[PDB]
């Protein structure tokens, strides 16, 4: 059973190019058409074009003609999509998908996992405490970082219950910010210490931050 | 080729068929048209991808071997090292030459075969309602509109529906 | 576009739901329709192909049909796991390319009011000459809120950034809104308020410097 | 073998001078020699029969590199080694190599018309090395650990890229 | 296969044909039946036995050769002995791989061919009294009882006897 | 052969065809005759000359080599010289055996194919005016004098001229 495995997330600056790969594992896809289909945030699916490498066909959507290059390496069972002159309009998840046969009419029945492309300079977060009955709410503000993702743990992973890490907001600056809040017994306020641990791999940032009443 | 279809009773290929390898062109009361045949096209493509993947599979991995260039004359042992390598290269060069000759002869014949199989299959659907004009075309002896043509192309044509009409036209 | 779908459909478990797809002569009219199902953050799945054909792995409660330049996906006996986005698709002979509908969000049909938490700027952040008001919205359904920021009693018209709603593990939704102010603006007023309206009803919280 | 891993061993060379060097082989500002070899010469007015052993009690093969010095003149031979003709015999329990130095000039290279010839001996686990010489021995300092695997060597002037 | 009969216009084989490789099934006024065709069956069997006997003929006889395993490291001469043998084994392994690939491709094609030759021969006997239905079956346009079917199967069918009856049925 | 024409539906060759490889024999109201088909004959000849010229092209040129006969026993080095040569000869002898087997199988199949292609082409010209008798002969259902036969042989036969006459004879 073939799986399509795509390359990892990309963070790109305006005007640059991105080349995403799609590897067919567990068998070849060279005798089929593979298409590239993108999905902008909150939007629908949009065909970019496709390739059927033994058949010898490469096809492009008119709206992307000239800006996208689709290619394949039959020897490594890999298909590629290169999109040039990137702007924020190209921020999207890009999928590769295999058709039921050698051409683009048939239903696409095998899909890759998708590749996120975000169109900023790498920057680690500045972390601030969010200070606090029965139960209380305390957290950390994770400010001005790029790119996604950030991981947040509490008390070095010891505290998992009541933790709610919210999806980041994407600012007009191009940077992200998120918050992580943990809900906790207020009695356990003047005894147990609460520390959030924020890890941002792309900048190799690791911050612990104590949150006090 | 062995089957005599491609470069044979089919006089030439169609540069205008740009969405398939094999297909149909028709003329009827609603005009003319063209459509790729997906099954024949994919059968050829799948066989070709099959043989390509067998050929480009698994290079050998080799590490420490023998020396193959020499900076001093040495005689007997060097003579043998060079002969062993020259012998090896000539054998692999022969294997490579023969492999592409055999593969290519067979690719031409299998694609000719797929053309011929589609033609024969189409003929068999039409039964007594058409005749082979001898150039890869069938003369269909009944009114056959776009939906009728599509029924042939998708393999659901019902010859009995049209048989009376066709026989009247063919034989009377 | 090219293909047009309703943005939303809903039903109860066991109900029959239909999703329409309007096209033109150059696509649905002359070409076969495919349908895809997509759960958030995951790749689409092929549901129907060739108009009414169903992959073996797809439950028989899913069916498709095509008439004229229109198509329809029917889900008999709706199940909770069917909550997803649905896309119709076809080749278009005019554009010479594959086209998709805009997508239909299917909701399987209780309302839940949003829990709100509002944090004031931290002292640390003030020292860094910035101030951020953090409004955290959770546990609401349906998944659509709007957010209003109050300075004193007046509406803020700057520095408000609010996320899209996202589905929680409990099938309810969460969002967050951020207010950015100068430490002076945080001092300049006696009260700031995050106002979250959800299905007409408004939840509010407030912090004071 | 794919490695130059070297393990010094405590050979004892009784009655000879160790660590000979040459201005043909400078190491920093002074005269020097190959780092893995030990040029032995007379001590006082004698060069005794060297007779030393080094057992392999490890579970891998040891590679010993050693040499024989060929002086360009009899004066050099006797100044260094006392004996008029030297001999080096290195053996294991099933192998032996004896080399007799040959005195005379070779072409002048870095000031020298003499030469060293290099030999090697592999010693397997449970075997033992014996070195027996009455002159002209360029001694090993230890052994190279032998490995098996995918390593090789190639002649190329191509640059190496990332 | 190249001829498009087996796994082609003949949609599948018959597990119920247990006394021959190729044959006939019929339906007529006296019921239905099946019979192996002995000549086609034997032609395929004879060709396959022919190629098998060529392949399994005459192993080579060899006596004193070279050593191929060694208990001590020796260097140059042993390197060469091992290389000569490794080289030989790789060449014979290649010959063996290629031989079965070529033979098997050809066995599939020759058996497909024998199916197609029988079909064509049958068609030729029937002349204008039958039509090819396109699935390896002939529609025979006259009453054709068990003895008539057997006359086709044994190659003595006299098309002229039935031609008037058949043409009346086909064309009028 | 793969196509089933030569030594197939064509029952045998014609020793009396002495001016071509493939051709026509006819009977009509003006008598009987025979004519070689030049195009099919030349297509086969050209393919065969093509493969012959590929095979007999370019012997290798070699000069100083190794000795291959010896007047004294010497052991290891002579053993290797003789083994290298014996190994080489056995590989070339295998290449020679395989080359003629493959070439000859293919020559038989390509000549069978050319027979079949001519038969199919002739059939296609005749359209509905003739029927395949199943033995490489067409029954032509209209008066067809020497000039008409020649129009078929030279590829300019106009089936429409004779269609009414032929259909009347075939079907009524």
């Amino acid at each position: 059973q073939v799986q399509l495995v795509q390359s990892g997330a990309e963070v790109k600056k305006p005007g640059s190019s991105v080349k995403v790969s799609c590897k067919s594992s567990g068998g070849t896809s060279n005798n089929y058409a593979i298409s590239w289909v993108r999905q902008a945030p909150g939007q629908g699916l949009d065909w970019m074009g496709g390739i059927s490498p033994i058949f010898g066909s490469t096809a492009y959507a008119q709206k992307f003609q000239g800006r996208v290059t689709i290619s394949a390496d039959i020897f490594s069972n890999t298909a590629y999509m290169e999109l040039n002159s990137l702007t924020s309009e190209d921020t999207a998840v890009y999928f590769c998908a295999r058709h039921g046969n050698y051409y683009y009419y048939s239903g696409m029945d095998v899909w890759g996992q998708g590749t996120t492309v975000t169109v900023a300079s790498t920057k680690g977060p500045s972390v601030f405490p969010l200070a606090p009955g029965g139960t209380a709410a305390l957290g950390c503000l994770v400010k001005d970082y790029f790119p996604e993702p950030v991981t947040v743990s509490w008390n070095s992973g010891a505290l998992t219950s009541g933790v709610h890490t919210f999806p980041a907001v994407l600012q007009s600056s191009g940077l992200y910010s998120l918050s992580s809040v943990v809900t906790v017994p207020s009695s356990s306020l003047g005894t147990q210490t609460y520390i959030c641990n924020v890890n941002h791999k792309p900048s190799n940032t690791k911050v612990d931050k104590r949150v006090e009443p | 080729g062995l089957f005599g279809a491609i470069a044979g009773f089919i006089e030439n290929g169609w540069e205008g068929m740009i969405d398939g390898w094999y297909g149909f062109r028709h003329q009827n009361s609603e005009g003319t048209g063209q459509a790729a045949d997906l099954k024949s096209t994919q059968a050829a493509i799948d066989q070709i991808n099959g043989k390509l993947n067998r050929v480009i599979e698994k290079t050998n991995e080799k590490f420490h071997q023998i020396e193959k260039e020499f900076s001093e004359v040495e005689g007997r042992i060097q003579d043998l090292e060079k002969y062993v390598e020259d012998t090896k290269i000539d054998l692999w060069s022969y294997n490579a030459e023969l492999l592409v000759a055999l593969e290519n002869q067979h690719t031409i014949d299998l694609t000719d075969s797929e053309m011929n199989k589609l033609f024969e299959k189409t003929g068999r659907q039409l039964r007594e309602n058409a005749e082979d004009m001898g150039n890869g075309c069938f003369k269909i002896y009944h009114k056959c509109d776009n939906a009728c043509i599509e029924s042939i192309r998708n393999g659901t044509y019902d010859h009995d529906v049209y048989r009376d009409e066709a026989l009247n036209n063919r034989f009377q | 576009s090219a293909l047009t779908q309703p943005p939303a459909v809903s039903g109860t478990p066991g109900q029959r739901v239909t999703i329409s797809c309007s096209g033109s002569d150059s696509n649905i009219g002359r070409r076969s329709v495919n349908w895809y199902q997509q759960f958030p953050g995951t790749a689409p799945k092929l549901l129907i192909y060739s108009n009414d054909q169903r992959p073996s792995v797809v439950p028989d409660r899913f069916s498709g049909s095509k008439s004229g330049t229109s198509a329809s996906l029917a889900i008999s006996g709706l199940q909770s796991e069917d909550e997803a986005e649905y896309y119709c698709a076809a080749w278009d002979d005019s554009l010479k390319g594959a086209v998709f509908g805009g997508g239909t969000q299917l909701t399987v049909l209780p309302k839940a009011a949003p829990s709100v938490t509002l944090f004031p700027p931290s002292s640390e952040e003030l020292q860094a000459n910035k101030a951020t008001l953090v409004c955290l919205i959770s546990d609401f359904y349906p998944g659509a809120v709007t957010v209003a920021w109050k300075a004193d009693s007046s509406p803020v018209k700057a520095g408000v950034e609010t996320t899209t709603p996202s589905k929680q593990s409990n099938n309810k939704y969460a969002a967050s809104s951020y207010l950015s102010l100068t430490p002076e603006q945080w001092k300049s007023h006696r009260s700031y308020s995050c106002q979250v309206t959800h299905e007409g009803s408004t939840v509010e919280k407030t912090v004071a410097p | 073998s794919g490695t130059l891993e070297f393990i010094t061993e405590g050979f004892t060379w009784t009655g000879v001078t160790q660590n000979g060097g040459s201005n043909a082989c400078k190491r920093g500002p002074g005269s020097g020699f190959f780092s893995r070899l030990n040029w032995l010469t007379k001590s006082g007015s004698t060069y005794p029969v060297l007779n030393v052993t080094m057992p392999n009690n490890d579970n891998f093969d040891k590679l010993y590199i050693w040499g024989v010095h060929h002086p360009s003149t009899n004066q050099e031979q006797t100044s260094l080694y006392v004996q008029a003709s030297g001999r080096v015999t290195v053996s294991t329990r099933r192998s032996q190599q004896t080399i007799i130095p040959n005195i005379g000039s070779r072409p002048w290279v870095r000031g020298l018309s003499s030469r060293i010839s290099i030999y090697w001996t592999i010693v397997k686990p449970g075997d033992v090395l014996v070195i027996n010489s009455n002159g002209n021995l360029i001694a090993p300092r230890g052994y190279f650990k032998m490995r098996t695997g995918k390593s090789s060597i190639m002649r190329s002037d191509a640059p190496i890229d990332t």
